[PDB]
RNA sequence: ACCGAAACUAAUGUUAGCGGACCGGAGGCUAUGUUGGGCGUGUAGUGAGGCGUAACAAAUAGAGAAUACCCGGGUGAAGGAACUAGGCAAAAUGGUGCCGUAACUUCGGGAGAAGGCACGCUGAUAUGUAGGUGAGGUCCCUCGCGGAUGGAGCUGAAAUCAGUCGAAGAUACCAGCUGGCUGCAAACGCGGUAAGUUCGUAAUGAUGGCCAGGCUGUCUCCACCGGUAUGGCUGUUCGCCAUUUAAAGUCGAGCUGGGUCGGUCCUGCUCCUGGACGCAUCACUGGUGUUCGGGUUGUCAUGGCACUGCCCGGUAGCUAAAUGCGGGUGUGUAAGCGCAGCGAUGCGUUGAGCUAACCGG
């Protein structure tokens, strides 16, 4: 299963142009194994300068990179909540990603016309909120007609899960959101079942002109929003994505030295994304291959090693996890082992991210 | 007296829509930002009126992001620009004050459908 | 109308759950604290992995009452319960970084803008 | 042993609580109630009663002989013990059923621990069920105040499902506050707070100390019917401490009674408008509003009574927390009639009826 994050909008904003510089700098998947592309089933890799870092010192003869897996959530028209086939589809889409990403033109274009006409952040982001948050409101008013009966029987549980559905009601009759709660931790165990829409992290890809970066009201706007939210903003350019998606190494970095752009946004929505879920990479070392794993934040290694391999797992007894600053300082393995910088970690602490890790199992 | 009836008269809406308590109304009243003057939106359930003419007050409940806010609109006051009533509630009451105990299930108003 | 004793929940995302006013700062013998107001608080009540620890004493802006506050046309508006934004103790900024229910225009000056900036909605 | 009818606290000068345990408790039988329409004999068990000379229930609702009906209280915005020696007093809890119940333990307890859910009415199951009672008739009979059968009639829970009304169904009265630590005494065994002057032993205690949840007019601060801190500790003055501030400068024929374990009395701040105090007012926001309207429990005859029975609202007035310096109002669709429904009830008439102190005549 991969961690993945949703692409959501409405038409005519600069979306298509964006997922398709975003699928083509997805890698081809002739040479990485059980990686099938869907056509909308958008896989793109990681620009990490740690993993080099690491082969410039250890030499791998290849090396696997992680990638993050993204939807595209195409086909929308208005009231699309009230269970319409194609809104049911859109609302199913969104359901089985992890996050949420909402694209938002920020930029001034006579010829890309909006349903509205009048270029406006903040009523287009309201009419998608909208529209979650009524599909929202009916699995929620199921929920309680669900769990009411249950509560009335005594169950504690079921209790708690009332309270929290109680007040998560009135936001989406509202048409507010989750986000905008305060939910404890609890609270969001609870109601993780049901995949509340709104509840889910978003990020709010801003498409705007190259030179528009700053003194942007629509920036304004997106990032006034974001801030109340609570959630993250990545500016982009749908030109600057395309041309960095036709081009090819060298004239890449001509480009991106002519804008003045230090890394480009779509790394920028790299990081967001991978970011926003609470997780993280670390590093295996290896002559064949120096590869980064991604895991969930907090994950042990029993179970990072479970996700390689099941034997990795429940055979582990101990791993051997370099911290990547000493890893980095003093030149590789073997300086590692000079200085006494590793960690003997057994199954209970936590995996830190970018470690590097060498996994001892026994099946 | 008369001169105080005249006094108000002269000050009072002429065009105040009809609403009862359980009626959900939204009431969109004037917000003065530096100098820029826009209209926000309140909606909620009208929980009381006051019937005084001119200082006709009436009191709308509304649960914003998960806390009960209770807004207490003059009637005539220049800032309430419009009431529309959303909906038509049928309650006994002429003030819902025990929906302050009430939540979400508990909370729901009969429409009044005539 | 908050005074000392009196307990508020938090209306940011800073870590404590329940704090009480300690004091009624900005003057001798004043008894209450309305919206826009800062208190002196401490901590009855923290998330265990919070910015702030229980029994932690700092500053706090009222951001809503029961008792409410009055607009200029005689308006009043009225929250179910009483919220504070935690403040750190000597720059008065608050420490949270998001704020959770509506507040008021009252807010609405140089010291709290990035409170209004931050809240959901401004009544 | 437990809860609860028939001298621990406070106020007043008995009342409300408390410990042990307009009044109208001032198997068979029977009294008696509800509903319907002495002698003789010698019975259940010497011996009630019955019989001779209608049934049922059984020694209004309720378990009941409780209870209700036949300065002293009420309410209170926001806060919620900041009061104070001390939560004193008040507020609160409060029933039944089911679920659930910790440490510890002398294995009984703790325990009703704590905590959670349901509760009205109507209909159906079932024209009144399970159960109780038990006529006639039938049969038997050592033949009677007998036995068996039989179920008429009477009484009758409790439960489930469905519906339905209110804001609220243990609706009134009645009716545990709960939890944590600890001293002492029963037999028995051998850190907390922002701030804190405060030999064991289960159970028990109107016992001493401390803490917490709830609750609250105890208090901020009471309302209605020139300036010159607040708190924690302590009896403290003081003092330290927390946090403020411009600053915290150097009286018991008024109250209390802690001391002497228990024990009679004006200016801040911001930029280049606030705090505190005082006066006035009620237009606004509200409180009160036992004189207005409504809901509802029990009972008695729409009304009385039950704290205004309990409540929900609320006019005027008063008021602070508020702000200056015929109609109207309130309540919320009366009654009656009609319709739907088996019925509770809903709907129409109908925003009806009623409407105090208000306004205009
Ligand atoms: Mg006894
Ligand atoms: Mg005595
Ligand atoms: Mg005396
Ligand atoms: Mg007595
Ligand atoms: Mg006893
Ligand atoms: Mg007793
Ligand atoms: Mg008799
Ligand atoms: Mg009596
Ligand atoms: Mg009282
Ligand atoms: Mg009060
Ligand atoms: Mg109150
Ligand atoms: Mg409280
Ligand atoms: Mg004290
Ligand atoms: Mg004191
Ligand atoms: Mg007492
Ligand atoms: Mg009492
Ligand atoms: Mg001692
Ligand atoms: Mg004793
Ligand atoms: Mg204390
Ligand atoms: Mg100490
Ligand atoms: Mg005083
Ligand atoms: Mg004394
Ligand atoms: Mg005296
Ligand atoms: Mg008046
Ligand atoms: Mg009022
Ligand atoms: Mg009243
Ligand atoms: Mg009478
Ligand atoms: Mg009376
Ligand atoms: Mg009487
Ligand atoms: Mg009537």
């Amino acid at each position: 299963m991969g961690f993945k994050c949703g692409i959501v909008g409405l038409p005519n904003v600069g979306k298509s142009t964006l997922f398709n510089a975003l699928t083509k700098a997805g890698i081809e998947a002739a040479n990485f194994p059980f990686c099938t592309i869907e056509p909308n089933t958008g896989v793109v890799p990681m620009p990490d300068p740690r993993l080099d870092q690491l082969a410039e010192i250890v030499k791998p003869q290849r090396t696997l990179p992680t990638t993050m897996e993204f939807v595209d959530i195409a086909g929308l028209v208005k009231g699309a909540s009230k269970g319409e086939g194609l809104g049911n589809q859109f609302l199913t889409n969104i359901r089985e990603t992890e996050a949420i990403g909402h694209v938002v033109r920020c930029f001034e274009n006579d010829n890309i016309i909006a349903v509205s006409g009048k270029v406006n952040p903040a009523d287009d982001i309201e009419v998608i909120n909208t529209e979650l948050a009524l599909a929202d409101l009916d699995t929620c008013e199921r929920a309680i007609h669900r769990v009411q009966k249950k509560a009335k029987g005594g169950d504690k549980d079921a209790k708690a899960e009332l309270a929290v559905l109680e007040k998560c009601l009135p936001q989406l009759e509202n048409a507010g959101m989750l986000r905008a709660l305060d939910l404890s931790a609890e609270e969001k165990a609870a109601i993780r079942y049901l995949s509340f829409l709104t509840l889910k992290p978003t990020m709010y890809i801003a498409n705007v002109n190259e030179d528009g970066f700053e003194n942007n009201p629509y920036l304004d706007q997106v990032r006034e929003i974001a801030a109340k939210e609570g959630s993250v903003v990545v500016p982009v350019c749908a030109a600057v994505e395309a041309d960095i998606a036709e081009l090819d190494d060298e004239e890449r970095d001509e480009f991106m030295q002519e804008l003045g752009l230090e890394e480009p946004g779509l790394n920028r929505v790299i990081r967001a994304g991978y970011k926003l879920l609470n997780l993280q990479t670390y590093f295996t070392a290896g002559v064949k291959e120096v590869r980064a794993w991604t895991i969930p934040v907090g994950a042990t290694a029993p179970q990072a090693a479970g996700k390689i391999h099941t034997d990795f797992e429940k055979g582990f007894i101990r791993a051997q996890t370099i911290s990547f600053e000493d890893f980095i300082t003093y030149k590789g393995e073997q300086g590692a082992k000079e200085a006494g910088k590793m960690r003997a970690e057994g199954k209970d602490y936590i995996v830190k991210d970018g470690d590097v890790m060498n996994f001892l199992f026994n099946v | 007296s008369n001169i105080i009836k005249q006094l108000e008269q002269e000050q009072m809406k002429q065009d105040v829509p009809s609403f009862r308590p359980g009626d959900t109304v939204e009431v969109k009243v004037w917000v003065v930002e530096g100098s820029k003057k826009r209209l926000q939106a309140f909606e909620g359930v009208v929980i009381a009126i006051r019937n005084r003419g001119l200082h006709s007050a009436f009191t709308v409940r509304k649960i914003s992001n998960g806390e009960g806010v209770e807004r207490v609109f003059q009637t005539h006051s220049p800032v309430v620009d419009s009431i529309s009533v959303k909906r038509r509630g049928a309650v006994r009451k002429a003030k819902l004050y025990y929906l302050r105990e009430r939540t979400g299930k508990a909370a729901r108003i009969k429409e009044r459908l005539n | 109308m908050i005074q000392e004793q009196t307990m508020l929940n938090v209306a940011d995302n800073s870590g404590a759950r329940r704090v009480m006013c300690i004091k009624v700062l900005g003057g001798s013998h004043r008894r209450y604290a309305g919206v826009g107001d800062i208190i002196k608080i401490t901590i009855k009540e923290a998330i265990p992995r919070g910015k702030v620890k229980k029994g932690d004493v700092l500053k706090a802006v009222v951001v809503r009452t029961k008792k409410g506050v009055r607009r200029p046309d005689g308006s009043v508006i009225r929250f179910d319960g009483n919220a504070c934004v935690l403040l750190n103790n000597n720059s008065e900024q608050p420490i949270g970084t998001r704020i959770f229910g509506p507040v008021t225009r009252e807010l609405r000056s140089e010291k709290f803008m990035k409170i209004i900036s931050l809240a959901p909605e401004v009544l």
